[PDB]
RNA sequence: AAACUCCAGUUGACACAAAAUAGACUACGAAAGUGGCUUUAACAUAUCUGAACACACAAUAGCUAAGACCCAAACUGGGAUUAGAUACCCCACUAUGCUUAGCCCUAAACCUCAACAGUUAAAUCAACAAAACUGCUCGCCAGAACACUACGAGCCACAGCUUAAAACUCAAA
């Protein structure tokens, strides 16, 4: 349930002080804010602090590094193929929720009416 | 039977055990994760101190300290201190917002300990001390 | 470019059409069909159906051309692999039975594991993280690994420090040195892990 | 100081799972508000600036659930289009 | 600043040469046979001399450390060092009004009085012609100022292509403030 | 960087300071203000309006006297930055914020919207803001600037507050 609005601005009529002093008009607006663009998380970064581990306990020659190495490799190939594949079905799929452009055209169709008419 | 986050309460008959210690027998590992620093301390049940580090005493200093690595590597420093007392489960007492708040618990895990519990004691005063003045950045 | 998008680039691979229909499996068989009906490019001149074909050595020939000297670029190539193979071979006759049996004397096998033994695994790059650039290692992808052990070859072949020494001498020293883990470029690999080494507690502005 | 230990903001691990049991003691703290209040405590905020924010905090809260129960009440508009055509 | 503390466990050196508990010299040793001695002996690692070619480390421990940091700062507290000599800057115009230059004069002489050195450029004014040997008297008006208290580090010359003047005031040395005053009696005693 | 290093962490004992969550509630009071717990007393008026000055109040800062002191903190000192930095950033500490007894009487004390009664129809209305009006009463206003000023007067106020002009000036504000 939304929060009352009854007696909460400053009018005339209303005799108490105010409660809430908005800077913009409580009106919905016939639009959504755009997604904001995300920062993700950095993969295999895990299998990047067991290989320069190990270098600096081998003087880093890699011939005694080779598991490890190899770990680090793998993880980073899969980390791109999966990156190749968020693209594709995140982006254009919108698993979810709509995004804002397809929901805008939503709200174009019913479009708030402060007015009358 | 199915498992529960709550923590066993002291003077109830509890099946949970550790190495055949109870819940109350656990060392506590206590972490205070500073905003430029870190510092851990291992604790007997009894309160006795096992052992102590923190990312000053490993050799970081200034802004380094206040980092993740530099609290993953004093983790590090005290699970080994802590491990040759005859320490294997410990309960994690983390207090303050700090970088090194997560990255200090890993460290302990990177170094042999296993953490059976997870408490929160950041200090939160229920109306207390003035804290200082807001900057103008 | 004078090709419209419509063209597609050439597959030479004389094994690629000699294979069976009936090992084609569906996908396959509607690449095949579909070529049918798709503008070519023609072959470039640099690469031909030969079994003799060395894409990483024709690649390394590029990256030594100046000014479009192929030739001479493939003269000192050739003189390069000819050099190692001398080397070996007189490594070998002097050798006794049982080290006969570790000396490589296929010039290239030692150039793809000499390039092989220098491509770094990790690379620092620039990411801007609060208005400032860091140094940030990260995984760097198959292609610039590559490019980068024939790069710091040919850079450090062409370095003034060699005096007087031709290119064909030079390289081939370089190679098997490489080829054993050894020699400057070995070095400078393991600088850049040094430095990416040092930078590890840059590496989580990484968001890939 | 006075109370029992191990009781207030303490979660058990499960099969050695420390990151989620974490998870869940971040989600409890953030979801009864002592994340925000740690934060906001951190340098002390006139009492004229904690009202402007509260005001801030209870208008946007009024919009952003009108808005929400506006897109659900639309949400089942956004089927095909039976008209096409006309 | 350079602390005395441990210097952790990883060191910067590949060769570093050690020094026991008690001051036995171990000699030249590689930083993982020193972090092994750190762990059998439970004892920390900090960098006595660095300025040597061989880098010098010691291992101690935490009660020595201590100790050592407390030594460190009673030899300050009793015979503190001299810090170096903040150098202030400042950008006059031929043409600046008398009160903007009794503004800044003042504050030239709270910077000798700290005993910092003032570097005091004076550049041709906006839209005016001005000689050399006039935008030199403004350095000798506020030095007048300061009878026996500043003089010149370095004089008047000519810099940024002609354009502008240059010169560096000091504070007197002691010896030079004894030769003020004593020039001063002098003429005391004479008058 | 300075600062501290009888420092830091765990545990226990431990306020003349301040009052998480509830509060997405919208209450109380004339306003100023009032959000930890308990109890006592207690929130005027059966018409309305009615004061710079009468009468009684009035945030914060401030003054006088005596106390308390965790924390915060004008000033001041130190560190840093800068062409300079009497600032912004870091550290330390004081008046002050608290209690008691007296003063001082100010605020963008503004929800910049006077009290009481009534209306939603007509012309709905310059613009914006928080739709437009009626009756009645008190207060206040008449180009800008000079001017929260000068002078006079009053005041526990002595660098204060309240009341408050004119000359010179402009054709705008
Ligand atoms: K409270
Ligand atoms: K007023
Ligand atoms: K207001
Ligand atoms: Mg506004
Ligand atoms: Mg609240
Ligand atoms: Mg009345
Ligand atoms: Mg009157
Ligand atoms: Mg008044
Ligand atoms: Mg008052
Ligand atoms: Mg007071
Ligand atoms: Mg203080
Ligand atoms: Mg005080
Ligand atoms: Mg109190
Ligand atoms: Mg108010
Ligand atoms: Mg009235
Ligand atoms: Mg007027
Ligand atoms: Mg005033
Ligand atoms: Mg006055
Ligand atoms: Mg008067």
């Amino acid at each position: 349930a939304t929060p009352s609005l009854r007696g909460r601005l400053a009018r005339f009529g209303n005799p108490r002080k105010p409660v809430l002093k908005p800077n913009k008009p409580l009106i919905l607006a016939n639009r959504v804010g755009e997604r904001r663009r995300e920062k993700g998380e950095a993969t295999c970064i895990t299998e990047m602090s067991v290989m320069m581990a190990c270098w600096k306990q081998n003087e880093f020659r890699d011939d005694a590094c080779r598991k490890e190495i190899q770990g680090f490799l793998d993880c980073a190939a899969r980390a791109q193929e999966a990156r190749k594949m968020r693209s594709i079905q995140e982006t254009l799929g919108e698993s979810g929720s709509l995004l804002p452009n397809k929901l805008n055209k939503l709200l174009q169709r019913f479009p708030n009416k402060p007015y009358l008419s | 039977t199915k498992f529960s986050i709550y923590p066993p309460i002291p003077g109830e008959e509890s099946s949970l055990r550790w190495a055949g210690k109870k819940f109350e027998e656990i060392p506590i590992a206590h972490i205070k994760a500073s905003h430029n620093n870190t510092q851990i301390q291992v604790v007997s049940a009894s309160n006795e101190p096992l052992a102590f580090a923190s990312c000053g005493t490993e050799g970081f200093r200034n802004a380094k300290k206040g980092t993740g690595i530099a609290a993953q590597t004093a983790g590090i420093a005290a699970a080994a201190r802590a491990k040759q007392k005859g320490v294997i489960h410990i309960r994690v007492v983390v207090k303050g917002l700090g970088p090194g708040r997560l990255s200090a618990m890993h460290g302990l895990i990177m170094g042999g300990l296993e953490v059976i519990s997870i408490t929160d004691n950041t200090p939160i005063p229920h109306x207390g001390c003035r804290p200082r003045k807001a900057r103008k950045l | 470019s004078r090709y419209s998008p419509e063209f597609k680039d050439p597959l030479i691979d004389k094994e690629y059409y000699r294979k069976p229909v009936e090992e084609l499996t569906e996908e396959e068989k509607y690449v095949r069909e579909l070529k049918k009906t798709q503008l070519i490019k023609a072959a470039p001149a640099g690469k031909t159906s030969s079994v003799f074909e060395d894409p990483v050595i024709s690649k390394f020939t590029n990256m030594m051309m100046i000014g479009g000297n192929k030739v001479l670029a493939r003269s000192l190539m050739i003189q390069t692999l000819e050099a190692v193979k001398r080397k070996q071979f007189e490594k070998y006759h002097a050798a006794s039975a049982e080290e006969q049996a570790t000396i490589e004397r296929n010039p290239y096998t030692i150039f793809h594991q000499a390039l092989k033994n220098c491509e770094p695994m990790i690379g620092l790059v620039p990411i801007l993280k609060g208005g400032r650039f860091y140094q940030v290692p990260v995984p760097l992808p198959d292609r610039r690994r590559r490019f980068l052990a024939m790069k710091w070859m040919i850079t450090e072949c062409r370095d003034k420090k060699h005096q007087r020494t031709l290119m064909p001498e030079k390289l081939s020293h370089k190679l098997l040195e490489a080829f054993h883990n050894q020699g400057p470029v070995i070095k400078r690999k393991h600088d850049l892990h040094k430095m990416a080494e040092a930078n590890r507690a840059l590496a989580h502005y990484r968001w890939w | 100081a006075k109370h029992l230990k191990f009781i207030a903001r303490t979660v058990m691990v499960q099969e050695g799972n420390v990151e989620s049991a974490y998870r869940t003691l971040n989600r409890i703290l953030t979801m009864d508000g002592l994340i925000e209040d740690i934060k906001h405590r951190r340098y002390y905020e006139k009492p004229c600036r904690r009202r402007q924010r509260e005001s801030y905090e209870r208008c946007r809260r009024i919009y952003n659930m009108e808005m929400a129960r506006k897109i659900n009440f639309l949400m089942r508009k956004n089927r095909a289009d039976p008209w096409q055509g006309c | 600043k350079t602390a005395f503390s441990n210097v952790g466990r990883k060191i910067s050196q590949r060769v570093i040469h050690l020094f026991d508990e008690k001051g036995n010299d171990l000699g030249n040793m590689h930083r993982a046979n020193v972090i092994r001695l750190m762990d059998e002996r439970d004892l920390r690692l900090v960098q006595r001399n660095t300025s040597t070619e061989p880098a010098e480390y010691q291992l101690m421990t935490g009660l020595q450390i201590l100790q050592e940091r407390q030594r460190l700062r009673e030899m300050e507290k009793a015979n503190p060092k001299t810090g170096p000599t903040l150098r202030k800057e400042l950008i006059l115009s031929s043409n600046i009004g008398q009160h903007d230059l009794d503004t800044k004069t003042k504050q030239i002489q709270q910077w000798i009085k700290k005993k910092h050195l003032v570097q005091i450029t004076i550049k041709k004014g906006k839209n005016v012609d001005v000689s050399e040997n006039e935008m030199e008297e403004i350095f000798h008006q506020i030095l007048q100022t300061m009878p026996g208290i500043a003089t010149f580090s370095s004089r008047p010359q000519a810099v940024q292509g002609g354009k502008a003047l240059m010169c560096v005031l000091r504070a007197l040395s002691k010896n030079e403030e004894k030769a003020y005053k004593e020039t001063q009696e002098t003429q005391e005693r004479d008058t």
